[PDB]
């Protein structure tokens, strides 16, 4: 709702408070010395104000080169406020399809949770890697027989153009 | 931006986009941030492609590493230190404002399994696992290595052995004790949630500043004045907000390059402490380098170096 | 396989074509600022010097500076710091010449993933390219080990390897490649006795 309390305005949800006013005080303030409760004028009920549920909006998407079907995050906001819904501790991810199966990350959505295209949009809990229990005893070596020769390319930023603004 | 400087207000954010970009491009410099932040993150944790057991037998030598590796009756499979390290190191008010808080992609279980992948690699294949595929070596044989690698014969090891466990279990109950007992001992950990805390509720608590307005509050200006003397007011708050959000960021900007010069200098010792055998004097650690070991720690890495120092002194005549 | 990947792959470069577009985002919002009206009657300065006297014109013009020069202030700020980051690629780029191509280093993962043997410089637009060439262990293969042998009641250790189980056999190999040689005085050494050391096999030496 948008409120006006005594001249006191704004726009949130009102709820029930459990803060020990004391006889005399109208109204309190948060850290950031903004309101954050108001005692009613009419009845002497106090009431803690927060504002309404809201959160950035992501959209999780696959390029526009392979699919224009897209997913999109609600950051920490409620799946029920929201109006394949799958809940996570970024917030409610509709559009995308949760599977059990782990992959490597392509889009990531937050709190181990990465989301890819497979066709459709999926998402899951993050693979870490394949597994490897390794034989280890106390009397066990391996040496490698045949060697490979591996060349890695390392690209590394050195310049930037070098603008001049009179 | 929107919600900082012109929160629930509709004629405010008209006013604001007469200003451009500028609320884009501070927005845009924190999402990179936050990008950033996870890069970082990856850079130091996901060096290893795969994800290391040890054997349910941990006969490792007689060196007790109970204390780093993972314990699996507490739920997190952290080592007992690890879990120490975590128990020792407005929200909503901010939110209201439109700052909000983005959780890590790598939550505590995978960085968890992350440096259980790591030290596991390090005890049970020595250096093999960063370099390729994992060769299995006894604990004994690759400290043999590591003696060697140092300048010291492997007889030492061998005839010595149990001294060097023992040595090793209370250097290892040392830090237990030391990090139990130190509270400062994480203090570069703290100082950068204090100085995070402390950027917040400065630039939270510069919303409660007029800045040349009548009043602080922008639904109090609204109900107040009418718009031929509301725009003079809401533009002084604008200057006012958007001067304050612009030095919050470039604060967040300054001491996240700190961090990630923090974050390559971390990196660089996980690689050359941990996945090997570095000959850098100092670099890992006061001594000789044997071995390090990665722990979790809170937005952190722990490293656990094992040094060689030389002690008793005795004399003796030389020649060329 | 790298002219391939190269050729293949266009997100290969992303750490130069990042920096590219940063740069070029920074000059088009810094550009696109000139578009804003600050709180001016107009955004063109040609037209507020053309419709207004100087005792108002000043006032207009002076809103005009402060947020053209606000604009440009954190332009250069954002320059400052993208700089500093390019400063620090810039040490880390030149100490990897350095190191990995004018030298060979023993740091793990530095120039790249395995052991390092040689490295390669390539020109890149506004950067540099490393072809890091790294040995890296293959097929696996198991063997059972021992920590000394017991021949005359001696323990002998070896000087550069380790000791494989061939099952009737065993031989020292140098760590890192299997290339299995007698035992013999000359690649052991000896010091105190087999009664201290734990799992010593007791094999039998040879004198040559
Ligand atoms: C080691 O591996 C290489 C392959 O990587 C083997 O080389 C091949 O050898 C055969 C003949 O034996 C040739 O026909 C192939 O063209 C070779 N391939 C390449 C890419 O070199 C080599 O034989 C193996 N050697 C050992 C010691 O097993
Ligand atoms: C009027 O306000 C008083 C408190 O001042 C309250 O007790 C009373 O019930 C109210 N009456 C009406 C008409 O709501
Ligand atoms: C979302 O709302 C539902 C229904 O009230 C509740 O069961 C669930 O726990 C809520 N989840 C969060 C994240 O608060
Ligand atoms: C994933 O696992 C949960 C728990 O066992 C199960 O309820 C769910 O049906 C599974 N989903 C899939 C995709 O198999
Ligand atoms: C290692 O330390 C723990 C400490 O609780 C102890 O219980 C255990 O017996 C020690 N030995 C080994 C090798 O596990
Ligand atoms: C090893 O050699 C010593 C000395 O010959 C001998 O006493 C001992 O029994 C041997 N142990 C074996 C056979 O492994
Ligand atoms: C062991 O040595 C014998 C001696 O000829 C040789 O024939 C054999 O290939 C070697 N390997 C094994 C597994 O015995």
């Amino acid at each position: 709702v948008n409120f006006n309390f005594n001249g006191l305005t704004g726009t949130g949800v009102l709820t029930e408070s459990n803060k020990k006013f004391l006889p005399f005080q109208q109204f309190g303030r948060d850290i950031a010395d903004t309101t954050d409760a108001v005692r009613d004028p009419q009845t002497l009920e106090i009431l803690d104000i927060t504002p309404c549920s809201f959160g950035g909006v992501s959209v999780i998407t696959p390029g526009t080169n392979t699919s224009n079907q897209v997913a999109v995050l609600y950051q920490d906001v409620n799946c029920t406020e929201v109006p394949n819904v799958f809940q996570t501790r970024a917030g409610c991810l509709i559009g995308a399809e949760h599977v059990n199966n782990s992959y490597e990350c392509d889009i990531p959505i937050g709190a181990g949770i990465c989301a890819s295209y497979q066709q459709s949009i999926i998402a899951y809990t993050m693979s870490l890697g394949a597994e490897n229990s390794v034989a280890y005893s106390n009397n066990s070596i391996a040496i490698p027989t045949n060697f490979t020769i591996s060349v890695t390319t390392e690209i590394l930023p050195v310049s930037m153009t070098k603008t001049s603004v009179d | 931006c929107t919600m900082y400087i012109c929160g629930d207000s509709t004629e405010c954010s008209n006013l604001l986009l007469q200003y451009g970009s500028f609320c884009t491009q501070l927005n845009r410099a924190l999402t990179g941030i936050a990008v950033e932040q996870d890069k970082n993150t990856q850079e130091v944790f996901a060096q290893v492609k795969q994800i290391y057991k040890t054997p349910p037998i941990k006969d490792f030598g007689g060196f007790n590493f109970s204390q780093i590796l993972p314990d699996p009756s507490k739920p997190s499979k952290r080592s007992p230190i690890e879990d120490l390290l975590f128990n020792k190191v407005l929200i909503c008010a901010q939110k209201f404002n439109g700052l909000t808080v983005l959780p890590p992609l790598l939550t505590d279980e995978m960085i968890a399994q992350y440096t259980s992948a790591l030290l596991a690699g390090t005890i049970t294949s020595g250096w093999t696992f960063g370099a390729g595929p994992a060769l299995q070596i006894p604990f004994p044989m690759q400290m043999a290595y590591r003696f060697n690698g140092i300048g010291v014969t492997q007889n030492v090891l061998y005839e010595n052995q149990k001294l060097i466990a023992n040595q090793f279990n209370s250097a290892i109950g040392k830090i237990q004790d030391s990090l139990s007992s130190t509270p400062s001992a994480l203090g570069k950990l703290q100082d950068v949630v204090n100085q995070n805390a402390q950027a917040l509720n400065t630039l939270v608590k510069q919303l409660s500043s007029n800045f040349g307005a009548i009043s602080s509050v922008l639904n109090d200006i609204l109900s107040r004045l009418d718009p031929p003397e509301a725009e003079v007011q809401i533009d002084r708050l604008i200057t006012g907000r958007l001067q304050s959000l612009q030095t919050y960021v470039t604060q967040q900007l300054i001491r996240a390059a700190e961090i990630r010069a923090s974050a390559n200098l971390a990196a660089t010792k996980m690689s050359e402490c941990v996945l090997g055998q570095s000959k850098r004097v100092d670099f890992c650690g006061k001594g000789y380098h044997l071995m390090s070991f990665p722990q979790s720690a809170p937005h952190g890495v722990v490293f656990l170096h094992v040094t060689y120092v030389p002690a008793q002194e005795k004399n003796f005549t030389t020649a060329p | 396989k790298i002219q391939d990947s190269l050729s293949s792959t266009p997100s290969a470069l992303g750490k130069l074509q990042d920096v590219v577009n940063q740069n070029a985002q920074a000059l088009n919002t810094l550009v696109k600022q000139l578009s804003s009206n600050f709180g001016a009657i107009s955004s063109v300065l040609n037209d507020i010097l053309s419709r207004l006297d100087p005792p108002e014109a000043e006032v207009q013009i002076d809103r005009l500076i402060t947020g053209r020069l606000q604009s440009l202030q954190t332009y250069v700020t954002q320059q400052l710091i993208r700089a500093a980051e390019i400063r620090a690629s810039a040490n880390l780029a030149a100490t990897k010449m350095s190191e990995c191509v004018l030298g060979q280093s023993k740091r793990v993962d530095f120039c790249g993933k395995g052991y390092h043997l040689m490295s390669f410089p390539q020109s890149a637009p506004h950067g540099v390219v490393f072809l890091h060439v790294t040995y890296v262990p293959a097929q696996e293969k198991n063997f059972t080990t021992a920590p000394a042998i017991c021949h005359d009641g001696k323990a002998h250790f070896p000087r550069e390897g380790v000791f494989v189980s061939n099952g009737t056999h065993w031989f020292v190999t140098q760590r890192n490649f299997y290339e299995p040689q007698i035992i013999t005085t000359d690649n052991t050494f000896v010091s105190g006795n087999c009664d201290v050391v734990i799992g010593i096999v007791n094999n039998t030496v040879y004198d040559p």
